[PDB]
């Protein structure tokens, strides 16, 4: 692909929808981070698993 | 003034020449005609019984490409159905999609040869009816059968543009050739031993200059005069395509203006 | 840095092909995602296609313009090739950080 | 509309005495008179929303209307409610149920729920008292069963005419996303609970 | 008719155009591996780079290199005993144990699926049972690897000896060309698809046809493979002739020979042609070597080679991650 | 199996143009050149009827 | 924003002055802060004032005009606009002169 | 399997077809982003937009052949607008199109007569 | 002066690629590959090239 | 007070020609069809249908036509949408009516660009005028000013009678 | 139980669960399975 910056890598959604990448809950995220869950693990901008 | 100078015509293609216009518009017309020109085509089959040799998957793809009549199209309600996507009805309805049938059986023992003829629309003179490119034949070939191999198919067409699947464009190709000698030198011919000697003059070359001199070559000159040549599939009359080309090309420029003068 | 296209292959950048001594003969390449926010940092500040464009093997670069973009440079850096005002313009929309001022 | 609320029975024997501890110190009294029809959308397939809230509740306020006047059924003001259920894990805490407070304007009124085809179910009438505190209010209950279906004529039918006064402090949030009216109104109405605690014991009940 | 595991056929096979007088014997023209593709060697965009190719979507839409992928699942009915039965009964979620993420909702009363039921995912197709309240029925039935999809060609239930029942299920799964599939000519031009341009974009010129696929010029000079070239100049010449042009290994037939045969039809005695850009309409400065040839749809497609892990199953003995396949 | 119908590069229908094609190269003593009499000026698709294999007559005879 | 208050309250003032002599001051022909002045009932011959300054700037485009600086132009009202029309009649005679100068 | 939805090529997913937004840098110059419609409409307002002496720049370029859109930058400089420069252009186009849409519907039937008839 | 080829935009000793790296570090350094490998590809698109 | 909305095959000009008129202007005139489809069948047509369009007479009542096509009840919510959203109901390609009503004088002209979910439909025009007269004592004469400014490529559709009636009249174009 | 079809004859064998795999008015011992009804959703692409 000629159109990506050098330090760029095209990752197919098929995979992006199956990775992670934990990430603890910051007080800066709560709202942003929540939207992801409410979205679903089948919607790119989503997630899987919630750890307590 | 003029703008077009046609030569020959037929029943499947339309040879002519653009005049007072720019390169852009030319191409932008080539493109238009090859893509976004509403047409009917079948885009969903339900199989009941099929014990033939073509798989279901293989029939869908084949039953698709077979051209259909479209004619007017962009003129509802009748004699034209609007995209089945933005329809006032739900799911799929004859008000925005034309139903087709295929009930082919076997009464022989030799060999069967089912063409595009055997299909059945509905009787809503849409149309509708596929086509019969073949001379006094019956249409494009679909499938072959031997003993008892009846197939039963329900086909319904929608509305779509090449963009959405090459299945729709009612347009074969196009054959343009602005500046047939080499006025503007928009091209560097590869020799190999003698330039104007290896490359063939084109049939459309006999309509211009500027051989001799050594003028030297000009540059204030823009490419005008474009020798196009549109050929249709046979789905919709040979322009048609062209006519309906700008009708949904003007309206594509408009979209713009209206989204800038309202606010 | 991921993101994120569709279709099921890894798109990567041609000038980065030399370091992976491997063409597109249908090759596979592995991806390892970090987890902890403390490694995410290592492979950002030390290991990066950018900070790795010059291996000390030879204190010489290991990536460079190659293939079509290279063949292209010659056939375009020639002083036989002028650009019509008509663009210019068009081609100015890559830079990608444009002064805004037309040369 | 996220209503926040509690519940506490008042025997009628002490009722008006409580009202003296209420209305003299509060807005109102306002007698309530509103004919319910909690139509049930019997529907297919499962899983149905099936929850009591999911069943429709046309809500004809009629408190100013005559007890025998005939124009009522589709001329006097009506409403409709599905409402969300009160929050899970809302122990002792005031229940938080989002509410769609519907309104309507035509000679046709009830008809649309049957234009939605919904079946008739249980019916009653809010008939208690309400005492304001700005957007918040307390709503002590009386819910007599009407003497006949679509009949506005008393006597009606409390499960006992020794009817419990289901006292019910409340408020109505516009949207639950902010913490503001949450803790704020919960505090104000907790203080309202301190007021009633001088004469009553309200509690949360699951919904 | 042959029930057979992993089979790959072509929707539309074709004769090699320029072929050698030594196939009549290899019965090759009768069952081609090839498929003739208006190829054009252009440096255009940048997606057809370093041994890689870009193909025309319009074409793949009408059937370029469309293939089918039959897979077949074998399953008998072991019986040890004593007398231990194990019929293909439909598992009953009333005393099974254990099997979830079915669904068995797709099995008939026979415990077997009926063609051609749209099967996808980890769906199941047969059902087993092995004796041991409510006891006891096990489940030694075989599911379907998620990585596969598509309908079910046909199933064949016969008898073994052995002495029990014996079923075979075959499902078909059309496979279209997608970015990342392999193609190569008959000269070892291992290529992969880099992009799929729709009909307008591609250099419609000037005849005006459109390349079906277009390889990049840097896959020539270093890999010296002047045959790939020749073939294309010759394939073309089965233009206004149809004379199946022989490509016989050692013959008098020469480049200089075919060339004369070229302008003989109005074209350039060398393959080339002028070419019009798809965006603008500008002639391309350079002349393109456009000319048919057949490329082979190689096996091992992409959707079979992608792999992704993340807290997946693990060995029992070592407790580390399983190997390729499985799930996954 | 059977003509492709619709050439690979253009749209030019070819499902119709074969039941008639074969009835010349083996039934009229005209050349491979005869297809020219079917409106095949382009490469193009015309290498469609030409490079084709009739894989159905020889498949159809497996009757179930 | 105070300037908004200024121009707006003055707008209302002039609207009250716009009553008799219905100088509609419709703003479609230009959206400037300078603000259009117009006329009842009405090819078009424009009408503009600002300081206020009685610059009869009839225009289309830009027709041939005529200019005056009478009156302190703070106080109204309707009668002054009537005087503007009284000038505009002589302006029509001048339109006949414009017909004369054409040839 | 990861093939973007084709219908998501001809249908704006709640995406504002057009978007007009100034730049900075450049001064008196804005950038237009038409979506789900490109590679045709774009080329025109260029090889034609540059024909108005009022213009001093004419952007136009698709960022990536996967996203079906494209930007357009115009600079001018100095009086208006440039939302007005491109519209004055678009208008000059639709009207220049009919110029040919009419000649076509005019010369068609005119060379349809010479190939016999009749009537 | 002269003409750009591998001599200068390839891993050369005193290579141009080498020389901005190394003055002033990766980026706009990292952008260099994005510019030329974007500008030129764009030029070439409409310049055409082949054999 | 006869109604007379007209559909047109020559749009765009309303934004352009009406300002070009030398006369006076008022405010907004936008309204929105919203087709509905129940997520299951059963409720398919007539009194108990998939069909529904809350009708956004934004200009005055601010009250939706809570109407399952010829089912006469009206309400502002909106909240009713969510009430309708109990595992239920979808949409279909409705075409919204939006625009541009302006003060004129003896009569006034409502104006609105019309918008299918496929972006465009085609502009509608209307002119309110005194109602004491019989339907055509001057309505064609009002249409002289449909020719002043001149208006072109009009559709034959003719809804006919304040403006609340337009609500049912929406259907007259909706059923098209 | 269900119906089955032979590899040669094709006649309806309509044979019962747990028995013997064969035919009736003929020979050979295999058999495939009738295609379901079944109106199946098929895109044409």
């Amino acid at each position: 692909d000629p159109n990506l910056s050098l330090d760029e890598l095209g990752v197919p959604r098929s995979i992006a929808k199956t990775l992670t990448y934990p990430e603890t809950v910051t007080p800066y995220n709560i709202y942003q981070l929540q939207e992801l869950v409410r979205n679903g693990p089948d919607e790119h901008p989503g997630a899987k698993y919630i750890i307590r | 003034e003029t703008h077009i100078t046609i030569r020959n015509i037929s029943k499947n293609s339309v040879d002519f020449v653009l005049t007072n216009t720019s390169l852009a518009v030319a191409n932008s017309l080539r493109r238009v005609v090859l893509a976004e020109i509403p047409t009917v085509a079948i885009d969903l089959v339900e199989i009941n019984v099929n014990t033939s040799v073509m798989p279901d998957e293989f029939l869908a793809h084949r039953l698709g490409m077979i051209p259909l009549d479209s004619s007017n199209i962009d003129e509802p309600p009748p004699v034209g159905l609007e995209y089945t996507r933005n329809c006032d009805c739900d799911q799929y309805c004859p008000k925005c999609s034309v139903e087709l049938f295929l009930n082919a059986k076997c009464t022989g023992e030799g060999t069967m040869e089912i063409y595009a003829r055997d299909l059945v629309v509905s009787s809503n003179s849409s149309l509708g009816h596929p086509i019969l490119a073949d001379p006094k034949s019956r249409g494009p070939l679909i499938c072959k059968l031997r003993k008892e191999q009846e197939i039963s198919l329900r086909c319904i067409a929608k509305k779509g543009i090449a963009k959405e699947h090459a299945k729709w464009s009612p347009t074969s190709a196009v054959a343009f050739e602005y500046d047939p000698w080499n006025k503007l030198q928009h091209t560097d011919y590869w020799f190999e031993n003698d330039a104007d000697a290896e490359w063939p003059k084109s049939k459309n070359a006999d309509w211009e200059e500027p051989p001799r001199e050594g003028e030297p070559f000009n540059f204030q000159e823009e490419p005008r005069r474009f020798y196009m040549d549109v050929e249709s599939v046979g789905s919709i009359p040979p322009n048609e395509i062209m006519v309906q080309g700008l009708r949904i090309l003007q309206e594509k420029l408009a979209v713009l203006v209206r989204d800038l003068d309202e606010e | 840095r991921i993101r994120v296209m569709p279709y099921s292959t890894f798109r990567l950048n041609l000038s980065v092909t030399s370091p992976y001594n491997a063409d597109f003969d249908g090759d596979e390449m592995n991806m390892h995602v970090p987890q902890s926010e403390e490694t995410r940092a290592e492979i950002q500040e030390i290991t990066m296609v950018p900070k790795q464009i010059v291996s000390p093997q030879s204190n010489k670069p290991v990536m460079g313009i190659v293939q079509d973009t290279l063949a292209g440079v010659r056939k375009f850096s020639l002083r036989d090739n002028f650009l019509t005002r008509n663009a210019v313009m068009n081609i100015m929309l890559w830079v990608p950080d444009w002064d805004g001022i037309l040369p | 509309m996220q209503e926040l609320y509690l519940l506490g029975v008042v025997p009628s024997r002490r009722f008006e005495a409580v009202v003296n501890s209420l209305s003299k110190t509060l807005d109102g009294p306002k007698t309530i008179l509103e004919f319910w029809v909690v139509y049930r959308p019997k529907d297919v397939p499962p899983n149905l929303p099936r929850q009591p809230d999911s069943w429709l509740r046309l809500c004809s306020n009629i408190e100013s209307h005559d007890e025998t006047d005939t124009e009522w059924s589709k001329n006097t003001q009506w409403s409709m409610y599905l409402e969300g259920n009160s929050e899970p894990k809302r122990e002792d805490k005031c229940g938080i149920r989002p509410v769609n407070r519907a309104k309507l304007t035509n000679g046709s009124v009830t008809e649309f729920v049957e234009k939605m085809g919904y079946e008739f179910s249980h019916e009653y009438i809010i008939q208690g008292l309400e005492y304001f505190f700005f957007d918040t209010t307390v709503r002590i209950y009386q819910t007599l069963i009407p003497s006949q279906q679509r009949s506005i004529k008393p006597p009606f039918h409390p499960m006992n005419e020794e009817q419990p006064w289901i006292l019910h402090v409340y408020t109505h949030v516009a949207d639950a996303s902010n913490q503001v009216a949450m803790a704020k109104a919960e505090a104000n109405l907790t203080k309202v609970k301190t007021l009633l605690s001088a004469f009553c014991d309200l509690k949360n009940v699951r919904l | 008719v042959r029930m057979d595991t992993m089979a790959n056929i072509l929707y539309y096979p074709q004769k090699p155009l320029a072929t050698t007088r030594s196939m009549e014997y290899l019965k090759f023209r009768e069952l081609p591996a090839g498929q003739n593709a208006i190829v054009a060697i252009l440096c255009y965009s940048g997606y057809n780079q370093e041994d890689s190719i870009i193909m025309n979507q319009a074409s793949i839409d009408r059937g370029l290199f469309r293939s089918i992928f039959y897979r077949t699942y074998t399953d008998q009915e072991k019986k040890i005993g004593m007398t231990v039965m194990e019929e293909f009964e439909r598992p009953v979620r009333s005393t099974t144990l254990r099997m979830k993420h079915g669904t068995y909702d797709k099995l008939e009363d026979d415990g077997l699926i009926a063609p051609g039921t749209r099967v996808s995912g980890e769906d199941i197709i047969i059902g087993k049972t092995a004796p041991i309240q409510l006891h006891a029925k096990r489940d030694v039935s075989t599911p379907l690897r998620s990585t596969e999809s598509g309908i079910v060609d046909q199933v064949m239930v016969t008898t073994n000896q052995e002495g029990l029942k014996f079923v075979k299920v075959r499902m078909r799964s059309t496979r279209i060309p997608q970015i990342g599939d392999k193609f190569a000519s008959r000269h070892g031009q291992k290529g992969t698809i880099g992009m799929t341009y729709r009909h307008e974009d591609m250099p419609f010129s000037a005849q005006g046809i459109v390349p079906d696929i277009i390889i990049n010029p840097h896959a020539i000079p270093s890999r010296m493979t002047v045959a790939h070239l020749v073939e294309c100049q010759l394939s073309k010449v089965s233009a206004l002739s149809g004379f199946e042009g022989d490509a016989t290994p050692f013959t008098d037939v020469t480049v200089e020979a075919v060339s004369k045969l070229l302008r003989s039809h109005g074209f350039q005695s060398r393959g080339f042609e002028v070419m019009y850009h798809g965006h603008t309409g500008r002639k391309l400065v350079a002349q393109v070597f456009l000319g048919p040839t057949y490329y082979q749809r190689l096996k091992h497609l992409v959707d079979d080679k992608i792999h992704a892990r993340a807290r997946g199953p693990v060995q029992i003995l070592t407790r580390q991650p399983v190997e390729g396949r499985s799930r996954d | 199996m059977i003509i492709p119908i619709r050439c690979f590069s253009c749209g030019k229908v070819i499902g119709d143009k074969w039941d008639t094609y074969l009835t010349l190269l083996q039934e009229d003593n005209t050349e491979g050149e005869a297809l020219d009499k079917l409106g095949l000026q382009r490469y193009c698709c015309r290498r469609m009827i030409l490079t084709h294999v009739d894989l159905i007559e020889k498949l159809l005879c497996y009757n179930p | 924003i105070l300037n908004r208050l200024y121009f707006f309250c003055i707008q209302t003032q002039l609207l009250e002055v716009a009553q008799c002599a219905e100088l509609h001051a419709v703003q479609g022909y230009y959206s400037f802060p300078y603000l259009t002045f117009s006329k009842g009932k009405w090819w078009v011959l424009a009408y503009n004032v600002e300081s206020n300054s009685w610059s009869v700037r009839l225009l289309n485009a830009a027709g041939q005009t005529l200019y005056t600086q009478d009156v302190h132009t703070t106080k109204g009202t309707l009668s002054i606009e009537s005087f503007s029309r009284l000038s505009y009649l002589l302006e029509v005679q001048i339109l006949l002169f414009n017909v004369q100068t054409a040839c | 399997m990861n093939q973007p939805e084709r219908y998501e090529l001809i249908e704006l997913m709640g995406l504002p077809k057009v978007t007009y937004e100034l730049d900075s840098k450049s001064p008196n110059a804005a950038v237009v982003t038409l979506e789900k419609e490109d590679h045709t409409l774009a080329n025109m307002l260029a090889n034609q937009l540059l024909s108005d002496e009022r213009v001093l720049f004419a952007g136009y370029k698709v960022p990536h052949p996967l996203n079906h859109n494209f930007i357009l930058r115009v600079q001018t400089v100095e009086d208006c607008s440039p939302k007005q420069v491109i519209v004055d252009a678009a208008k000059s186009l639709i009207t220049h199109l009919e110029e040919i849409k009419v000649n076509f519907m005019r010369e068609w039937e005119l060379k349809m007569i010479s190939v016999e008839g009749v009537e | 002066y002269g003409v750009v080829d591998k001599k200068t935009v390839g891993a050369s000793q005193g290579g141009l690629v080498h020389t901005i790296w190394k003055e002033k570090g990766p980026e706009i350094c990292k952008g260099f590959f994005n510019g030329i490998q974007r500008v030129v590809n764009y030029w070439l698109l409409h310049n055409g090239f082949s054999i | 007070p006869v109604h007379g909305v007209i559909y047109y095959s020559s749009p765009s000009m309303a934004t352009f020609l009406s300002p070009a008129q030398d006369n006076l202007v008022r405010t907004y005139f936008a309204q929105h069809l919203k087709k509905w489809v129940v997520q299951y069948k059963l409720y398919r047509n007539a009194v108990t249908p998939k069909t529904l369009e809350f009708l956004k007479q934004n200009i005055n009542p601010s009250m939706l036509a809570c109407v399952d096509e010829a089912t006469m009840i009206d309400a502002e919510p909106e909240l009713e949408d969510i009430i309708v959203r109990t595992k239920l109901w979808n949409f279909r390609q409705s075409f919204t009516i939006e625009g541009s009503i302006y003060e004129v004088g003896s009569f006034k002209v409502a104006i609105a660009n019309v918008l299918q979910k496929s972006v465009w439909k085609g502009i509608l025009f209307h002119v309110t005028y005194d109602g004491t007269e019989s339907v055509d004592l001057a309505r064609p004469i009002i249409q002289e000013f449909f020719l002043k400014c001149f208006l072109q490529n009009n559709k034959s559709v003719t809804p006919v009678y304040l403006d609340s009636k337009l609500l049912l009249q929406l259907f007259k174009q909706r059923i098209d | 139980t269900m119906i089955y079809l032979c590899a040669d004859c094709g006649a309806r064998n309509t044979i019962q669960a747990k028995e013997v795999i064969r035919c009736r008015e003929c020979g050979h011992r295999v058999m495939y399975k009738m295609r379901t009804k079944r109106m199946v959703q098929f895109e044409a692409r």
